[PDB]
């Protein structure tokens, strides 16, 4: 993708993340745990739903018979119809394959985008209390229990509370 | 130390799709856009269908024995069948497909008497080719002859004004005899001519004897306008005219009718019911249909790139 | 937006910013001040103008009358014409809907990109003298007056001048 | 603490547009791409228009009273009207629409004498169906008949070679009498035969008495080629032939001309004047037009996502 | 470009880089050196090739003649044919013009994206040992010889090895 | 101190391309998508071509002197020339253009006798317009007339059943005499009618005397179906019928054949050989062709934005 997160610096996806599209995996003294992020997941789903609202359930216009299966029409008119209909087929075939290819390219970049947005949110959230390792993880330079991990996911993390402790650890 | 990692979901088995830069790239989920499921029936639920059967669409206007049950039909979905014929006696309609196309969207037809009466001639012309109870003729048409063999057919004028608020379909026939002496036996001697005239149509007809046939010709007469027939023989007169009812859709198919399924897209092999934008079932469809494409499948990605563990 | 700035980490736009499309708003000892950025604004306007030059003022091909409104032509031919014309309508209605939707998607992402580029520009400019707020602001760790605020806007700010002061404030 | 904040502009009341992802998303500014503003006139500024009015386009070739002022004309925009008629005496043109389409792009017509002179016959044949100052005839044609009632019309040959750089439009008529006795009165008794022959065209015509009509027929004669007429009655001879001037556009409308507006796209209800890529005014247009779409509005975003305070 | 690297914060391209699309230019006590990056270069080339595989050398559609270039057919049907062909010409010209313009937009941004990706990858490698100067360069705050420069290029740089030296050069104040 | 810088390649002069937002933007590399290179020849390598030359495509069915070499032919690429002629005697084919379109994709034709034998009439009707071994007629046709001048042509019936596995192309003609007197001389006095009937076809024909011509008419006869001819004069009878071979392309061109180049797209100007999706050479093409566009050039970017060194 264009944003280099999904199939980028993040190695692979998590098959155990069934509660959403994107999430958090923490590691502390109490053991590991995984939770989905509602906001980023919903943003991605709504955009895909929007594409489906556009393509599925369209109101088509009426067309009638112009030739005859049982009693063949005059030969010159018939050849013009066949030449027209097949030219229409090629245009729509072209349009359909291009539309799908184009939309698929956007959808993949779209989902890669939402992953990057979430990653950047957490980066700005943690300020000087954490360093990124390059794989998609943030190394927290202070003791951060299950409730503290909750505050990062919940977006209620106060960096001031842990700043002194983490700056001491980052330097030595 | 303690760490928090960000990531996304994946499945063991994803779906291959195509993009602008890649062929067969794996995504979490995908949805088909090309409809391939056909219903091998004409779905008539909600509609008022007419299955024409043995009766040809153009036959409904003149009334050969096969069409006696379709002289005044009313539908919003007209179905033509392979075994349908328009005529019993040899001959054909001029501009036959133009007339078929007008009738397919007519909503059906209502018949009305033109009110022609005759004196000094026969009106009871019949043929064994159109048996109804022995020899008879087209139900909406009169075969005019001389009083006896080789008697002179008098020069005649018949006029009809359209009293309705919608166009009237006028049909008339020209009889081409088997031989020259045949023409003189039914009608008079000498050259025969038929002139049909309205405010925006005029055409003359002469019969070409040598091969037994009746050819049918037609016009659309505007409200309050008059059709004038002038003839001296070889003329098949209309007894009733046709008025259209409303709106309909015409279909040619071999599929059976089914009043338990609903559909708006029809073709020779049945009904396409789909919300999908494209279809690969039939390039020849009628009604409100998804656009036909050559491709069998075109999968739209509905998920991120699938990267398994 | 794909870049997550406009309608993203920046809460809302500024209705008071009539000067341009993108700008700076600073708080210091001398008060508040708002000024627009020329480079980013011009870049976004130039691209939207580019899209309009493609769609507006086009030269079209000439088409003749093939039908007859006053004297009705053969219905067989007329119905073919009406079929083709209705099919052309279907294709162009599709093309038009898709073109506008695709362009609108790109325009919104394009403008979002410009906001992000400006934000990143300022980030690399401030070096170790500021910290990111998370809402689109930079908390400056030295006393920065109106002259100092101006230097950031027109890309003349020297971080070395303020580095010593900033670092000891961040500890 | 000192801080510097980055942001974008916004409006209190934005414009809703559509994307691939969303319906009714609010942006700062948008502009319309679909034209809906019609001008109920035919815009003729910078052009040379010909409003044919009561004159039918085909009438310019033969010359009924209605088309006297348009026997020769020069134009780049020919406007047909509903009240236009081609004939005064009953009859029709062969392949009439094909001829209309050629004349619409002709750039107008110039007339030239074919140099036919006659002796032993009358040339002043007239009818009350075409009145000018009493009984008259088609201005470009000559109604040839015998010297007196029931006199023999002599067998005649008339030839014309095209001396021009471009093809000549040759027109001729066949007169079908009201009766056999009328044909005898005008041309004499016996079989009547008309043959027309060029290097690319060959056709014979026989009159069909009983009708009372003059049917017109036509051919395009290549440069340096010769057309030959052989006849013994019932023949309506050309006095003049036509040559095309340049390029023009044909228009069918009921809208009045306006010399104060400029446009290149025309239709039944007027003129579409626009720089926009699409229009929702009329599916049936002529000239250089924006492409017809069925949407009333398609707004193109010309500004960022709008997020008000 | 959408990502602000190519024709953005990076001043200009290197004409001396003939062995790749993207590269590194280092400067140390031993001198200056230039080397191409394989991963980013091939990722860009593969995506371009993907576009070419969709457009070039594909199975064309079938065509037949409905006109007569020697002897003209009837005018009415001939004008219908001409009208229809011109309509196809207008559609296909539009399709061709839009396709190329859309692909060109995506191509330029695609290449810009890969430059950005490579930049961010190096940024994460160096951790707290380097600072961005804003022109696409990283000011390294420890002695980084030719071997050290190589370890950054092939992704074997360990930041722990140089962290203590780096932090002493970056934080030039007293810590209490 | 020490530093590492990231960058990209560039060239001194790149190629200008167009985007959604910009016109004439310079990229490192680009490629053409619209074909403009034409080969002024008909490329016939790996094919079985038929150059009709003097012979008209419709002439192969009825057989005028100029089509003697093409009465039966097998092809996958039929080349029509401007000098081609379908007839020798004055006249024309009805539905000529639609019949040309069927013959162009037929793969060629094979002929088979219809097995009509005649009694009490003459069969050797000839014309100096169709000169082949001194005053002859159409090779696949028979001119039927009375035994002597002015004698009455008998009312006749001839029927043919299609015995094969594919549709038969049935051809017949109507003779329009120079005058009423000449029609009387050849076929006897009185009116004439020709009726042709099958299970799908029904038509009657009257001769229109005045100018010497033979007009030809046609139908496609289904397998196991019967065509019936009833006539009392002015009738040009088929001696043979045609059956199609397979698959072919038809081209109208004055370009010379060349067996050294391979092509799959053909037009009046020659051969288009391309792997590109679009072409600007000719709007009228036959075969497997790129779509026609009005633009001369549409450059596709194959590289990044070009930013040369200062
Ligand atoms: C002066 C002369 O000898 N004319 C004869 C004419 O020759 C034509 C040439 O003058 C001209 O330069 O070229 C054309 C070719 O298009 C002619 O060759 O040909 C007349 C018609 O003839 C034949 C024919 O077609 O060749 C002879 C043929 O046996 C016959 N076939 C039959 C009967 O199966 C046909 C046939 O009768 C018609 O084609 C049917 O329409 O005609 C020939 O008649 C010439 O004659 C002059 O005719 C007039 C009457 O019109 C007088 O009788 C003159 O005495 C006579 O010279
Ligand atoms: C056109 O195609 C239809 C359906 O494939 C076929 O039945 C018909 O024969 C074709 N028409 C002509 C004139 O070849
Ligand atoms: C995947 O998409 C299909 C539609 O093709 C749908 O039926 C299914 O519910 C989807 N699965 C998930 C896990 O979303
Ligand atoms: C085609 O459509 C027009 C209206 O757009 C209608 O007036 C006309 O009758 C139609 N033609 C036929 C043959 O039905
Ligand atoms: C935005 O577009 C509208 C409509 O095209 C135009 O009238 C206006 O001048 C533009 N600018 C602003 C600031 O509204
Ligand atoms: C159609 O256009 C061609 C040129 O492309 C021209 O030669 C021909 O005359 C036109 N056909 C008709 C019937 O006007
Ligand atoms: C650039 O593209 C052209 C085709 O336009 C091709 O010949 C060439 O291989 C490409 N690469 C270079 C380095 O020129």
């Amino acid at each position: 993708g264009l944003f280099g997160a999904i199939a980028g610096f993040i190695e692979n996806g998590w098959e155990g993340l069934i509660n959403g599209w994107y999430g958090f995996r923490h590691q502390n003294a109490q053991g590991e745990g995984t939770a989905a992020d509602y906001k980023s997941t919903q943003s991605a789903i709504d955009q895909i739903t929007g594409k489906l609202n556009r393509l599925i359930g369209k109101t088509n216009q009426q067309f009638e018979l112009i030739d005859n299966e049982f009693n063949e029409i005059e030969q010159q008119i018939g050849n013009v119809i066949n030449w027209t209909r097949d030219a229409m087929t090629e245009i729509w075939s072209y349009n359909a394959e291009l539309l799908v290819a184009m939309e698929n390219q956007h959808t993949i970049d779209l989902a890669d985008s939402e992953m990057s947005k979430l990653y950047e949110r957490v980066k700005k959230q943690l300020r000087e209390n954490a360093e990124e390792d390059g794989t998609g993880c943030f190394e927290i330079f202070h003791k951060c229990d299950d409730q503290c991990m909750e505050s990062i996911r919940n977006n209620t993390y106060d960096h001031t509370q842990y700043r002194t402790e983490s700056l001491q650890n980052r330097i030595q | 130390g303690d760490k928090i990692c960000l990531g996304h979901h994946a499945v063991a088995n994803g779906t291959k799709v195509n993009t602008l830069t890649e062929r067969g790239i794996e995504v979490v989920n995908a949805t088909e856009t090309v409809e391939t499921t056909n219903i091998k029936k004409i779905c008539t639920q909600g509609k008022r269908p007419t299955d024409l059967g043995q009766c040809g669409l153009l036959g409904t206007l003149i009334g050969p024995p096969q069409c006696d049950q379709f002289l005044e039909f009313s539908s919003d979905l007209i179905i033509e069948r392979r075994e349908g014929t328009d005529i019993c006696y040899p001959g054909r309609f001029t501009n036959e497909e133009s007339l078929r196309q007008i009738l397919r969207r007519s909503g059906g037809i209502g018949k009305e008497s033109m009110g022609f009466t005759y004196s000094g001639i026969r009106t009871n012309g019949a043929t064994s080719a159109c048996t109804r109870s022995g020899s008879s003729f087209y139900a909406e048409m009169k075969w005019l002859l001389s009083n006896s063999d080789n008697a002179a057919f008098p020069q005649m004028t018949k006029a009809y004004r359209n009293p309705r608020n919608k166009p009237a379909l006028i049909i008339w026939g020209v009889h081409h005899s088997e031989s020259v002496s045949e023409q003189t036996k039914l009608y008079g001697s000498g050259n025969k001519l038929i002139t049909v005239r309205s405010s925006k149509y005029q055409q003359s007809f002469t019969p070409n004897p040598g091969a037994r046939r009746i050819d049918f010709h037609w016009l659309l007469l505007d409200p309050n306008d008059t059709v004038t027939f002038t003839f001296n023989g070889a003329f098949i007169a209309p007894d009733r005219t046709s008025f259209f009812r409303g709106e309909s859709l015409g279909v040619q198919s071999d599929a059976p009718l089914d009043s338990s399924c609903r559909g708006d897209c029809f073709h020779s092999g049945g009904t396409i019911v789909s919300s999908l934008p494209f279809q690969n079932i039939n390039s020849r469809t009628v009604g409100k249909c998804p656009r036909y494409v050559k491709q069998k499948s075109l999968l739209l990605a509905t998920g991120m790139r699938n990267v398994p563990e």
